[PDB]
């Protein structure tokens, strides 16, 4: 079984898909894995840390030509692997096959979109449907994403996730408290972890997204201190830059997809944390 | 059929008469069975009609029989080879026509002066003036032998049916006569040159076809050797310079390509005055195919215009269009030039090259196609043999590491892969000094794909200066990152002992790496730990079977109880692989 694994990674390098059986394979599997994982996952450093793909394979590619090859180098995805690219199958499934192969090497965190009914919105159903003719590799999938860690502690230090933070959630035993074997909820703690972004007003404020919250500065600093903190690390928002800190550098943004949509015309970075937890920014741009 | 010659014969298949290829070639003996007279009145006359299609038969049928002279008789009977060789001229396949004319022009030699007329040139008319045109196409290509031979009457023959064969009405007999037209007019008397000659190629020169004029461009070199100095500007001169002004620019690119012939062919004073114009119009000529086929030539034009007005003509007609080209749109031209431009140097001076060229060298050092400036990188042994090493490093260096360290990875990686060429071309004195630097700089590089492109790298190096001088310049610097803090830098020190043990040799490899590679089977990080194990099961193979059992399989078997399921695996698997298992 562990030369077979090796083969269907070969096989996604190489951005063909794997069969309906595979899939549903390869999901079961990651689904026992998975189980065993906080909703407050420990990840010990060195790891590189990643925002948003959302299936643009070919970046990921580019990605990977950047931060060194999986298993030699760590990693860490802070979710939103599929819509809006072009390659949400290949992508994701790419993903998961590298967490069965090497659940040491690599965490993969649940986004926004690894939800049921936003990937009926945005991409992600219909290009199934293009690939293998009926709705089954996406229930596989969307099965699996209930099972990813909503968040992941990097050395007790660096809290990462894909959204941000919530009224409803102070402490990181209130998050170990939620029960995340579910789709994502439109409204509570766990839609706010995904749904949420920093903002520059201060306290809490309305979401121009229509779920979760913004929080100012204020709310970092005390949802830090209370937490033993030096980090507050997540996605979710496309940042021209790549990267961009706010909050006097409690917050974080990482965004992997380098010109979103094909349209947006912004870098995509990579965080890396080395032996120390000290950390350094890879700013790139799409692959040719 | 009947032996002996129902040898040849295939019985075995379904054709119409075929015969054994693997025996066609076997074909000097079967003429030695039945002796010279019937090989003559037999084995012959066979061959001669018993043409199928075979055709790699039929090649060497034709090939075979140009050293049948003595088989047949010797001298006396050497054209009884005649009648099957005329045929196998006429075929089709052009490859088989072409050994029937080799041979054919093999044995006129063999020929003697009489039965060259009496049964040689004749073959060589009814084969110019047959019908069908193959039969005058390969015609074409039996002028030049029997010519010198026979008598001034025959000559006179001779002559009228090369013309009537490049005047012929089909453009491929003309074709054919025009890239012949040369070999012939070098076997002919001067008069008839002036006389006969002349007029042909003329005709030739300004035919309806260009793809008969573009072959006049070839004949012309020729024809212009054979004629004294004097006689060039009359009859020759107007019409080459007609040519490269032509209206198709195929006949244009035949003068650029044929130009440094031209130029010897012709003569310095000539080449001076009507030469160097049209080499300027050629340079500026619209078509971009014109233009470098010509800018290809200017070194060896250069080169060989006539030692008195060289290196004036050079700053004064040559160079300011170069500069030009330098410039142009085509990356064919730009291509072109830069693979020859910096062969200039010699032919300049140190104080020339330094001042007018450099300028250029760089550039183009500096140009977006990058096949471009990996010319202008592959030639810079002469621009150093001509001006120092320290002053070509003062103006090549700075374009290096202002690339080797610029923007965007890529153009970073691009400068990587030019460092076997500049070491291979400037030295390991200079490598040592200037450029050792940034290649170890590399190695430490924060994007994956450089430091992976500067660790093989290393393994073209050591390919170039040998493991002595890897051993002591290359080796400390790569071990030396097993200290590093960062786990990307200590794996990366592992990856370089990897690609390293391929060319470094046994004693190198057990002496000074195998120690490093051991050590970090401790190291505090995972990934450089199973990295570890993955490195011995490649650097295993080199290392003697003693070192592999009393350090390596030690190393492993405790590898593989290692806490982390990947070093575990790996260290497995390592051992398998190098049967220590
Ligand atoms: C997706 C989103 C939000 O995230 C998006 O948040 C806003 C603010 C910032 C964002 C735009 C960011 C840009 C950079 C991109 C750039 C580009 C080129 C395109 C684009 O792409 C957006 C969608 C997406 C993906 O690409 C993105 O989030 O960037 C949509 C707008 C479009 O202009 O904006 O827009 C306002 C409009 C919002 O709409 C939808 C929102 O209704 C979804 C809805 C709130 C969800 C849908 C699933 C079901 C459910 O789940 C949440 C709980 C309730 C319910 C169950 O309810
Ligand atoms: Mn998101
Ligand atoms: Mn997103």
């Amino acid at each position: 079984f562990t030369k077979e694994l090796d083969q269907w990674i070969e096989q996604l390098n190489e951005c063909k898909q794997l069969s309906e059986s595979q899939v549903k394979s390869l999901c079961e599997k990651a689904k026992e894995i998975l189980t065993k994982e906080s909703n407050v996952q420990e990840v010990r450093c060195p790891v590189t840390v990643c925002g948003d793909v959302h299936g643009q394979f070919h970046d990921l590619m580019e990605l990977f030509r950047i931060g060194g090859k999986s298993p030699d180098t760590n990693y860490l995805f802070m979710g939103d692997y599929v819509d809006r690219g072009y390659y949400s199958v290949e992508t994701v499934t790419l993903l998961v096959a590298l967490k069965v192969r090497y659940r040491e090497r690599i965490t993969i965190l649940r986004g926004n979109h690894e939800s049921r009914q936003i990937t009926q919105v945005y991409g992600f159903y219909d290009e199934c449907l293009r690939k293998y003719g009926n709705a089954n590799v996406w229930k596989y999938f969307t099965d699996l994403f209930d099972y990813l860690p909503l968040t992941a502690l990097v050395d007790g230090q660096i809290f990462c996730l894909h959204g941000g933070l919530s009224p409803s959630i102070d402490t990181l035993d209130h998050i170990r408290a939620l029960d995340r074997l579910q789709e994502v909820p439109h409204e509570g703690p766990m839609c706010d972890l995904l749904w949420s972004d920093p903002d520059d007003r201060g306290g809490w404020g309305i979401s121009p997204r229509g779920a979760g919250y913004t929080f100012g500065q204020d709310i970092s600093e005390t949802f830090n201190h209370a937490n033993g903190l030096t980090l507050v690390s997540r996605a979710h928002q496309l940042v021209m830059e790549g990267y961009n800190w706010c909050h006097d550098r409690n917050v974080v943004t990482i965004f992997s997809a380098p010109n979103y949509c094909y349209r947006c015309g912004n870098q995509a970075a990579i965080m890396e944390l080395d032996d120390t937890l000290k950390y350094s920014f890879l700013q790139f741009d799409p692959a040719p | 059929s009947l032996y002996p010659i129902a040898v040849l014969i295939d019985e075995l298949r379904n054709e119409d008469v075929q015969l054994r290829l693997n025996s066609i070639k076997k074909l000097s003996t079967i003429a030695l069975a039945l002796g010279v007279e019937r090989t003559r009145s037999e084995l012959l006359p066979f061959l001669t009609d018993t043409i199928y299609d075979e055709d790699e038969v039929l090649l060497a049928l034709a090939e075979q029989l140009g050293t049948f002279t003595t088989l047949v008789g010797g001298p006396e009977y050497v054209h009884c080879l005649l009648p099957p060789l005329e045929s196998l001229a006429t075929v089709e396949e052009t490859v088989v026509r072409d050994k029937a004319v080799e041979s054919l022009r093999a044995i006129s030699h063999e020929h003697s002066p009489s039965d060259l007329e009496a049964h040689f040139v004749p073959l060589v008319k009814r084969l110019a003036g047959g019908d069908w045109f193959t039969s005058r196409t390969s015609a074409c290509g039996l002028f030049s032998v029997c010519y010198p031979r026979v008598s001034s009457a025959v000559k006179a023959e001779l002559r009228q049916y090369f013309r009537n064969l490049c005047s012929d009405d089909t453009p491929m007999v003309r074709r054919a006569a025009a890239s012949k037209l040369g070999e012939f007019a070098k076997v002919l008397e001067l008069d008839n040159v002036k006389s006969e000659i002349i007029p042909m190629f003329s005709n030739l020169a300004s035919d309806e076809q260009d793809s008969v004029r573009l072959l006049a461009v070839e004949a012309c070199v020729n024809i212009a050797q054979l004629l004294p100095q004097e006689d060039l500007e009359a009859l020759v001169m107007p019409t080459l310079r007609q040519a490269a002004e032509d209206k198709s620019w195929r006949v244009r690119y035949m003068v650029a390509d044929k130009f440094t012939e031209l130029q010897k062919a012709v003569g310095p004073e000539i080449t001076k005055t009507d030469l160097v114009p049209a080499f300027q119009n050629l340079m500026k000529d619209c078509e971009a195919e014109v233009r470098a086929a010509a800018s290809h030539k200017v070194k060896e034009f250069c080169e060989n215009l006539s030692a008195d007005c060289r290196e004036n003509v050079i700053m004064s007609q040559i160079l300011p269009c170069i500069k030009e080209l330098v410039s142009d749109a085509n990356q064919h031209v730009k291509s072109a030039l830069a693979s020859v431009i910096m062969g200039l140097s010699p032919i300049l001076g140190k104080d020339n090259t330094i001042e007018h060229l450099l300028p250029l060298f760089l550039a183009q050092l500096k140009d977006e196609c990058p096949e471009v400036r990996l010319n202008i990188i592959s030639n810079l042994d002469c621009v150093n043999e001509v001006i120092g090493i320290r002053q070509l490093s003062q103006s090549l260096l700075p374009a290096i590491v202002e690339l080797a360290e610029d923007a965007k990875w890529r153009v970073r990686l691009a400068i990587i892969e030019y460092m076997p060429l500049l070491a291979g071309q400037l030295g390991v004195e200079f490598f040592d000094e200037k450029l050792n630097s940034l290649c170890m700089a590399w190695l430490v590089d924060h994007v994956y794909a450089i430091r992976e492109a500067a660790t093989s790298n290393l393994k073209k190096l050591v390919e170039k200066f040998g493991k002595e001088w890897a051993h002591a310049t290359i080796i400390p610097k790569v071990l030396a990152m097993s200290g590093d803090p960062n786990y990307l830098h200590r794996m990366t020190t592992l990856f370089c002992i990897n690609v390293l043990s391929e060319v470094c040799g046994q004693d190198i490899t057990t002496k000074h790496m195998l120690p490093t590679v051991l050590r970090m089977a401790g190291d505090p990080v995972a990934n450089v730990r199973f990295n570890v194990a993955k490195s011995l099961q490649k650097i295993g193979p080199i290392l003697d079977n003693s070192t592999l059992q009393s350090e390596v399989k030690p190393i492993l078997e405790k590898l593989t109880q290692d806490q982390d399921v990947d070093v575990k695996y790996f260290a497995q698997e390592a051992l398998t692989v190098l049967s220590l298992a």
